[PDB]
RNA sequence: UUCAUCUAGACAGCCGGACGGUGGCCAUGGAAGUCGGAAUCCGCUAAGGAGUGUGUAACAACUCACCGGCCGAAUGAACUA
RNA sequence: GCAGUCAAGCGUUCAUAGCGACAUUGCUUUUUGAUUCUUCGAUCGGCUCUUCCUAUCAUACCGAAGCAGAAUUCGGUAAGCGUUGGAUUGUUCACCCACUAAUAGGGAACGUGAGCUGGUAGACCGUCGUGAGACAGGUUAGUUUUACCCUACUGAU
């Protein structure tokens, strides 16, 4: 709930006790904790998810207002190896974190770089707030 | 969750069966019959080439 | 496992001493267990001494000597077995409650206090060897152990303990030596507590630096001063912070709280 | 505040008891043999006297977070609620239950003894003894719990009232008329059958007035009654009346109904015109000289404005609330959008592009018979949202109509026909 | 104006953009979002179902005024052509070249005017200045320089989000020629370019904004007969006690 | 005791036993249910499975989110040329299943067929079917005896088929030989359509047509003797620990007396017999006319057969069925086609799917053209050429 | 919500159309199900409403008796050997008291016995150092107070306990302080506020524990008036 | 097994009566047999409680307790095995 | 638990002895939800993998609840299917925060002793001992190695 659309599915990339950057000047620059919401129970498997999917996370590099913190926000950019259903795998430079509260709405206002086409789509605040999609 | 073998979704799916899904496949049949009879008779054809 | 410990060691002791730092004896205080001897156990004495001395000025221990003998004894002591300060004093207190106890046929005497305060030391000062393992990381005595002298008083180390008073914080934990800092995670945040504890005069005679502002500035002049940087140029404030704390409690950095 | 509904049911003693226990005897397991270890049947029942005692204090628990705090909460609903309940007995009842929460000490100690433990039968009879203590506890819980329940169920259809919103009150004497003013001006549910004391409670409802919510309370009535003695429905009507920052109308109904005379109507206003000091009144008549005296009686209020008015007509209704929110409204900003312009920069021409086609096209009535289809109706037709197939086509614009279901070759032998595709 | 919402979402960009002269819409699951503005619509002008890129954040990926339609590079030949055919030639459509894709976010936009990031130019940027349409302005509202989302824009007045400040409110009117204002949406939001679509006869936003807003919207858009933008004046302390 | 934590099964009891198959062949073990109302028809078909290709569909599927938009997907290639009949059998019912009661075979037959039921054939004299042959004389009395006894009893009708092997490029000379059931009316009607059709071919247009969801009924890819770990798909042991780390360590503490049935040990993995369903056809080609592999969107002129031919197989040179993703069987082998043994009521199974683009370039490596007159135009004149 | 709007719903449409019959059939087919829940409920349920049902019998009839019952010495002697109320009690062995204790990393030295019952110490107990203490009397079987018992008056009270006189096992026992059953002990009766002839306050008063406090963490005790 | 009812009509069913002082006294916004406290009487009777339950804001209405009419011969309760 | 009250029944061929179901009183500390929450001497826990029990945590179907709806509480059938990832060894007979539909309990070992892994010989400190040495302790280092036999199991003739 508060994304806008189905679950689908695109590889995993990011398990748990993963740094990632934020590139946005809320003041964070880097994501790193434990949770994915929507993440199965296996035994000995790592929650590990993508598909603008939504994780908890802490700064581990930032202004300590917001370190010490666990935040919810959404996956951006990845580096794996993903998969369009519309022809070609698709991956950017690196992954990109970036930070929000449970409804997908942005503690940030713009972001930087680009954003993934499926993750705007089921997000719409981040739509609003990246100028670059792709 | 429901189940495959649940009463209620069975039912639901039988009261589907009968309408839109059937009047589909049973056109196939037609199509495919007619097509199976003029394969035997393109082949008697064939046949009355000699 | 601790505070099972402590009770035995209380009910096996007839006196009980209670170890405080110099540097904040408030803090280091553990009212409760006072609490618990005045109501359960009347018969034993429950005296209080004022360790590590020798970091505070000598008018800060007059001081809180003053305020704390209002209500229990207090001495002030330093450990050393070479270079020691009480010892005497405590002996001539410990052998009047062997006068006391004149038909028991020996006398235990327990050490009760946070963590780091010095029991194990204060025990191989009494004795003038090393007979309890010593180090500056609190939680180096894990279970009791009984010692002799004057085949008539039992010393009795126990280990360290803290309640769980939950108006205390984790920074106030921190800055008492109860916590080893290796296992924090941000020892950062932690720094301005060090730079409103401390004096900067003595801050800057001790590392050799000068006039920071902004503790996070303070740790970077620190690290590129010792060289103490990561592969790149980003330096180790983590590492950094760690030691400054570590030096904080142990005492190269002198600190004191006043009384009233 | 505000709707605390959110209480979990307060089961009674006996069958708190039924639960907590027959719990621990189906969770935790229930076999042991005398050929077992020590410590194993000393586990067993260590298990089993803990399970007990966390049970007992989760329950109450729930009772003692989710039940609110009748002091620390606002005065207004800490009088109306101490008028209902009796304050004393409520704090009374839910410190038993925290005592109770006696338990934890039950188990501490028998564990502790457990753990000495050197036989089956010494180790059963401590786990029953500590049970058996529990059950005594909650033996004498009787009578709070009964009560609490029966709180829990009141105080969840409470209604919730905010203090500090635009109010306006709506008294009189009973059988006037001001509760079927609540019914005509805003949607509330509530009795307006003749004699007195219809309503015992206090009823809200809510309307909009100049883009902002107001609420209005009907309040069941107050007798003349000289204070030192009078009962919890009026009280309840005294304390709204009191703490509110509403307005608040009077409705006298100059008539021989109402069983009730304009003698004794002008007799409680001028009782409880005290509350009234700061409160921006306002009064309505709903259709000889001493009966008009007593009405310049109340006009000689300092702050006081009368209405003549019904509920026959339905624009007085509205007329007189109006008049209601806008004297709320003047001292409330009391008591407490720029927008910018161009400023003469050029004189290229700026103007509304509008096709003539909307201001000749007629509005969407949803119950008309004759009107457009509008394709939510084509869908119903066909099939349903998640079956009917659209053509995206069909609405394109072209020289030839005829060729409406063609396609476009994308790729050729290696080549893309849109980088060759040019008019020319 | 009127309130609607489709899947579940208070946000129109998900969905739409709104011209004098055009409603793009996207593709989804059921026809009602598209009979949302055919009911106050009609047949009068296109209404477009598709996708940009194969995606539903149409408002957010496109822009465009009564005499043309941007899109972005990452748009198919195919989309591209259905826009085609289903526009009249009076409207040009063009495909942009340009690290900035999201062209709904970037620019916002009138019949008579339109503002920019501040980002790089172009050729065919710097001739659209008078080509296509008429003046850009590289400017930045508070700080925020995503003009398309954090403000709303037509030909009869201008919102934008309620952290602008008064100063810069009448700078930009000057710049706009219309009057602005600074409000919010969708209970509380300040992004107000994909929460709302407006132009100058018709508005349509979410159904979770409030009546104090609808009234700002209905004011400073001029629909009520007659609402000049100081019907403010009686509104005033609504406002107040609102905020 | 109860394990601390727990986890599903590793495996699928109903797969059982995991031993090689008793035929490379695998046997139809359920035909749908006949109604008598409707016209005869044939209930499967027999095919050669040939390497697998990409394509791209325009997808009309409302409600999802590919909705009016392209798709890429994997399709498999069957090679699918005209099914003989040479026979027919009646299998009455019994209190115990069953029975087979009378098979009747055709006046003439093919080498192909003859070599089936022979196993050395290169020093044989051929003498099969010569004593029924003359039992097909004058009048044919045992024949229309023995069929006038299956439309008399019998109860349900198959019909013995062959393929044309001779037509693909496998070298194996030998034709596969399958019963398929006649699933229309009338004993009766059915008896006499196969009379009619001996000697006869039936084509897979005849049997199938697009948007169907068949049945493929094979066999599965024999790899060998194999490891617990990659034969059920358990966890491995750290390193270098006793006996060894690929395979169960142990049962736990507790003591049993046997080893059960159910913990997973080492043995053959593959050639087990499958029946995987539901698979859309997506084309019905043929091999009269060309451009199969060509498109309404493409218009261009090529085969499904790609660059190189298939690999491990040749050419297609004859009718194909192509259905979407992964069917079981390796390339060069036998596989049937059934038709769905129940109403499917699922829009899957009405979606006209619609094909834009086929992917015929070479298997034999990265392939980056779809025809040799691309290669030419692209790489330009060689220095053999000119 | 609001009050009794559930109320006011019945008043106004009025709980169903099928309401009166349904409740009517329920109440006559309860009979039938009582019945069926008796022969049926296996275990722990049927003892319960096997449990139930005679308590409700039991109501039933006092109810029913109340109903139709509604339609020498003088008043001061009224009310009212030296033998303790338990004398012969059931006898200890050393082995079920003391348990053993092993010392050492190859536990070979027992010599320690530590006592399993509960305890009284005193008032300045301070245990012994671990090299010579041989009896361990463990802090949680350690008793400050008992629950005596006035026969007299139906009075109990928490009062704290002075002394062990007698247990009857083996006097080294009542100098350990072992409150076993038929211990006599000490207790203060300060709060009672008893005085003897001259007005002395008593402070002290014999008592006798009537419990095994080994099952039990309470020592209940009677007075010895 | 014991105790009770019965052609001067038992048990079960239907029907009717089920009154009068009196809306008994305290209490309360109101309470009349039926939110509660305490009396619990007399009259006329075949019998009819200052009232067994449902119900009403209060009355109302219905109901049982008790009596009678029709029916026409056995029936009920407590116990034991 | 101890000591009591009452009384349905039982009742030396007892009316005024005794026994006694169901109920019920006192003791446990308090009356106004302030309790700062505060531990007091036990002679194991963790991997792979299978199955079983129900005393059901979730999913499925029902009943009763002042159950408006939403959510929740109590209970009936039900073991078909699932019931996690991690931090903490100055220690864990455990607790902490997250994800989750849920993060239910147990057995087949522990009714002496049985996969794989953590938790005698040398040396030091402490208590004791005249001493050799022992221990109230504590710390550290420290070589079992099948199956090729029968059965079972898995695949193959
Ligand atoms: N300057 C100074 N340092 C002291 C004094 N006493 C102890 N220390 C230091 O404090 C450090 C830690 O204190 P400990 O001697 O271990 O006291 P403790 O924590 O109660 O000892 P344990 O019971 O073994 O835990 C030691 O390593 C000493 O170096 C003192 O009197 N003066
Ligand atoms: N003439 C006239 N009588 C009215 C009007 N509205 C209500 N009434 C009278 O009011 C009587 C009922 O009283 P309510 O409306 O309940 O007023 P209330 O009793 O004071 O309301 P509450 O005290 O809250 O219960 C009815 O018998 C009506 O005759 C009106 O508009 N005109
Ligand atoms: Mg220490
Ligand atoms: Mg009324």
């Amino acid at each position: 709930n508060g994304a806008q659309g189905t679950k689908f599915r695109i590889s995993l990339g990011l398990p748990v006790g993963a740094i990632m950057n934020c590139a946005d000047n809320s003041g964070a620059r880097n994501l790193y904790i434990i949770a994915v919401k929507g993440s199965g129970s296996r035994l000995n498997r790592l929650p590990a998810a993508s598909l603008g999917d939504m994780v908890m996370a802490t700064v581990k590099k930032g202004k300590p207002e917001l370190r010490k913190k666990v935040m919810p926000a959404i996956v951006v950019r990845q580096a794996k190896s993903w998969r369009r259903r519309d022809g070609v795998f698709l991956y950017f430079e690196d992954n990109a974190g970036v930070i929000a509260n449970p409804k997908g709405e942005m503690k940030g206002s713009a972001i930087t770089g680009p954003v993934g086409k499926e993750c705007a789509d089921l997000w719409p605040r981040v739509a609003s707030n990246s100028g670059v999609v792709v | 969750a429901k189940s495959l073998r649940a009463s209620s979704h069975l039912n639901a799916k039988s009261v589907k069966r009968r309408g839109v899904f059937q009047k589909a496949v049973d056109a196939r049949e037609q199509r495919i019959s007619d097509k199976l009879k003029e394969d035997l008779l393109k082949q008697k054809l064939e046949d009355l080439k000699k | 496992r601790i505070w099972n410990e402590l009770y035995k060691v209380i009910d096996s002791s007839d006196v009980v001493i209670h170890v405080l730092d110099a540097r904040d004896p408030l803090g280091t205080r553990c009212k409760s267990v006072e609490e618990y001897m005045k109501k359960e156990t009347p018969h034993k004495h429950l005296i209080y001494v004022l360790n590590k001395c020798d970091l505070v000025p000598t008018w800060v221990a007059a001081a809180w000597v003053k305020h704390l003998s209002k209500e229990r004894p207090t001495l002030a002591f330093h450990a050393s077995i070479t270079n020691s300060f009480g010892k005497g004093s405590l002996i001539q207190l410990l052998r009047q409650f062997s006068q006391l106890h004149t038909d028991r046929k020996q006398i235990s005497v327990g050490f009760i206090g946070y963590p780091n305060t010095g029991k194990s030391s204060i025990i191989n000062t009494l004795r003038k060897k090393k007979v309890c393992q010593v180090a500056p990381i609190p939680g180096e005595t894990k279970v009791w152990q009984y010692i002799t002298l004057m085949k008539r008083i039992f010393l009795i180390d126990c280990p360290g303990i803290v309640p769980p008073s939950s108006k205390d914080s984790e920074e106030d934990i921190l800055f008492r030596g109860v916590v080893r800092v290796e296992h924090v995670t941000h020892p950062e945040q932690y720094i301005p507590g060090v730079l409103k504890r401390c004096q900067v005069k003595h801050l800057e005679r001790t590392y050799e630096i000068s006039g920071w502002k902004d503790a996070t500035e303070f740790i970077e002049i620190l690290a590129r001063k010792q060289g103490r940087l990561l592969k790149g140029g980003e330096p180790d404030e983590s590492g950094v912070s760690k030691q400054i704390l570590n030096d904080f409690n142990r005492g190269k950095i002198p600190w004191f709280v006043l009384p009233p | 505040q505000l709707s605390w509904k959110d209480i979990p049911t307060v089961a009674p003693a006996n069958d708190l008891l039924d639960i907590v226990l027959n719990r621990t005897q189906r969770k935790t397991p229930t076999v042991i043999r005398p050929g077992f270890k020590i410590t194993r049947i000393r586990a067993f029942y260590m298990r089993k006297v803990k399970y007990t005692g966390e049970g007992f204090v989760e329950k109450f628990e729930d009772i003692l977070k989710g039940f609110p705090n009748i002091n620390d909460v606002h005065p207004f609903h800490r009088d109306l609620m101490d008028t209902l309940y009796e304050k004393n007995h409520y704090k009374i009842s839910l410190a038993a239950i925290s005592r109770a929460k006696l338990v934890e000490q039950v188990a501490r100690d028998y564990v502790r003894l457990l753990k000495f433990g050197q036989s089956l039968f010494q180790c059963k009879q401590l786990k029953r003894a500590a049970l058996g203590r529990m059950a005594t506890i909650v033996k004498k819980l009787r009578d709070p719990l009964a009560y609490l329940e029966q709180v829990r169920q009141h105080i969840g259809r409470l209604p919730s009232i905010d203090p500090n919103t635009r109010t306006l009150l709506i008294c009189g004497y009973p059988n006037v008329g001001k509760s079927s003013f609540l019914r005509c001006i805003t949607k509330s549910d509530v009795d307006v059958q003749p004699y007195a004391f219809t309503t015992k409670s206090l009823y809200v409802g809510h309307f909009d007035y100049k883009y902002l919510r107001f609420q209005a309370i009907d309040t069941p009535g107050i007798l003349d009654r000289p204070t030192e003695e009078m009962n919890n429905i009026e009280m309840q009507s005294i304390y709204a009346i009191a703490h509110l920052r509403s307005c608040v109308l009077y409705f006298m109904d100059l008539s021989e109904q109402c069983g009730f005379t304009i003698e004794a109507q002008v007799k409680l206003f001028h009782s409880i015109k005290p509350l009234f000091a700061n409160k921006s009144v306002m009064v309505v008549i709903n259709t000889d000289e001493e009966r008009a005296q007593l009405l310049e009686s109340v006009k000689e209020v300092p702050g006081v404005e009368i209405m003549t008015s019904s509920c026959q007509l339905e624009e007085n209704v509205m007329e007189v609330r109006n008049k209601a929110c806008e004297k709320l409204l003047a001292s409330r900003i009391e008591n407490k959008i720029h927008v910018a312009q161009p400023q003469a920069r050029d004189d290229v021409k700026r103007t509304p592009f509008i096709p003539e086609s909307v201001k000749n096209l007629k509005k969407y009535d949803p119950e008309d018979p004759n009107r457009r289809k509008l394709a939510r109706d084509i869908e119903a037709e066909n099939g349903g949202a998640g079956v009917f197939n659209v053509n995206l086509k069909d609405k394109y614009l072209l020289e030839d109509d005829e060729w409406k279901n063609d396609i476009m070759p994308e790729i050729l032998d290696g080549k893309n026909v849109y980088d060759f595709l040019d008019p020319e | 104006a009127t309130r609607t919402q489709f899947e579940n979402s208070n946000e129109i960009g998900v969905f739409s953009k709104l011209t004098n002269t055009y409603c793009l819409v996207a593709v989804g699951g059921s026809e009602n979002f598209y009979s949302a503005f055919e009911a106050e619509l009609g047949d009068a002008i296109p209404i477009v179902h598709t996708t940009i890129a194969g995606t539903r954040i149409i408002g957010r990926m496109t822009a465009g005024n009564r005499r043309g339609l941007l899109v972005p590079t990452q748009t198919t030949d195919q989309e591209l052509q259905h826009l085609r055919n289903s526009l009249p030639d009076s409207v040009k459509i063009q495909r942009v070249e340009e690290r900035l894709s999201a062209l709904g976010n970037v620019i916002c936009c009138n019949d008579y005017v339109a503002l920019v990031h501040p980002d790089i130019d172009r050729e065919t940027e710097e001739l659209i200045s008078d080509v296509l349409g008429v003046e850009v302005f590289r400017q930045t509202i508070s700080g925020n320089i995503l003009v398309g989302s954090y403000c709303s824009l037509s030909n009869q007045g201008g919102l934008v989000h309620p952290q602008t400040s008064v100063q810069d409110q009448e700078e930009l009117s000057s710049l706009l020629q219309v009057p602005l204002v600074a409000g919010t949406v969708n209970r509380g939001s300040s992004v107000v370019g994909a929460g709302m679509v407006v132009n100058d006869y018709l508005a349509v936003t979410g159904l979770d904004t409030t009546a104090p807003e609808l009234s700002v919207i209905e004011s400073i858009f001029r629909l009520q007969d007659a609402q000049p933008e100081s019907i403010s004046g009686n509104l005033r302390d609504t406002l107040i006690e609102t905020y | 005791s109860h394990r601390k934590y727990e986890a599903p099964r590793h495996g699928h009891l109903g797969f059982l036993p995991r031993k090689r198959a008793a035929s490379i062949r695998a046997r139809v073990k359920a035909f749908p249910k006949d109604d008598r109302s409707k016209p005869v028809a044939l209930t499967s078909f027999l095919g050669y499975k040939a390497g697998m290709t990409t394509i791209v569909r325009d997808l009309d599927r409302p409600g999802s989110k590919f909705h009016k938009r392209e798709v890429v997907e994997a399709v498999t290639v069957v090679d699918t040329p005209p099914v003989v009949v040479v026979g027919v059998v009646g299998y009455v019912e019994t209190p115990r299943g069953l029975r087979s009661l009378t098979t009747v075979w055709a006046e003439h037959l093919s080498d192909e067929v003859k070599r089936r039921f022979y196993k050395n054939w290169y020093k044989s004299k051929k003498k099969a079917f010569t004593k029924y042959s003359a039992k097909y004389a004058q009048d044919g009395a045992g024949i229309e005896r023995e069929l006038a006894r299956i439309k008399k009893y019998a109860s349900v009708v198959r019909v013995l088929v062959h393929t044309q092997i001779r037509k693909t490029p496998l070298a194996q000379k030998k034709a596969h030989l399958a019963e398929i059931q006649l699933n229309g009316g009338s004993i009766s009607e059915k008896v006499d359509w196969a009379r009619e059709h001996f000697e006869k071919t039936v084509a897979v247009d005849s049997v199938f047509e697009q948007n169907e969801m068949i049945d493929a009924i094979a066999v599965t890819k024999g790899h060998g003797f194999e490891g617990v770990t990659h034969r059920w798909g358990t966890k491995k042991l750290p390193r270098k620990t006793h006996r060894g780390l690929r395979k169960v360590a142990c049962i736990g503490a507790w003591h049993p007396a046997h080893v059960m049935w159910s913990v997973a040990r080492a043995g053959q993995r593959g050639y087990h017999s499958r029946t995987s369903i539901n698979h859309k056809i997506y084309r019905v080609g043929k091999g009269d006319d060309e451009a199969n592999g060509a498109t309404s969107f493409d218009r261009t002129k090529k085969t499904i057969t790609p660059m190189g031919g298939f690999v491990h197989y040749g050419e297609i040179k004859n009718d194909f069925i192509m259905v979407k993703g992964c069917i079981p069987g390796n390339r060069k082998r036998i596989v049937t086609l059934r038709k769905s043994l129940y109403t499917n009521t699922s829009r899957k199974a009405l979606e006209e799917v619609s094909l834009k683009w086929i992917d015929t370039a070479s298997k034999f490596g990265k392939g980056r053209f779809q025809t040799p007159a691309e290669k030419h135009a692209f790489m330009g004149t060689l220095k053999k050429d000119l | 919500p609001q009050n009794d709007y559930i109320e006011r719903h019945i008043k106004q449409h009025g709980k169903r159309l099928d309401h009166e019959e349904r409740k009517r059939k329920r109440e006559a087919r309860e009979s039938h199900k009582i019945s069926e829940r008796a022969q049926k409920l296996t275990g722990w349920k049927g003892k319960q409403f096997a449990k139930k049902r005679y308590a409700e019998k039991v109501s039933m009839r006092k109810k029913i008796k109340a109903h139709e019952q509604s339609k020498a010495l003088p008043t001061y002697l009224l009310d009212r050997k030296f033998s303790v109320p338990l004398p012969k009690v059931r006898g200890i062995s050393e082995e079920e008291m003391f348990k053993v204790i092993k010392t050492g990393k190859s536990r070979s030295k027992s010599w320690k016995r530590m006592i399993t019952k509960h305890t009284f110490v005193g008032e300045g107990f301070t245990r012994r150092p671990v090299k010579m203490e041989r009896i361990i009397r463990p802090s949680a079987l350690r008793q400050k107070k008992a629950n005596v018992t006035h026969p007299e008056l139906g009075v109990t009270v928490f009062l704290p306990i002075l002394a062990v006189k007698k247990n009857p096992q083996s006097p080294m026992y009542t100098q350990l302080g072992v409150l076993t059953k038929g211990t006599i002990i000490e207790v203060n009766v300060s709060e009672l506020g008893m005085v003897t002839a001259g007005g002395k306050v008593v402070w002290g008063k014999y008592a006798q524990v009537t419990n095994e406090p080994d099952r039990d963490g309470c020592v209940n005790a009677v007075l010895l008036v």
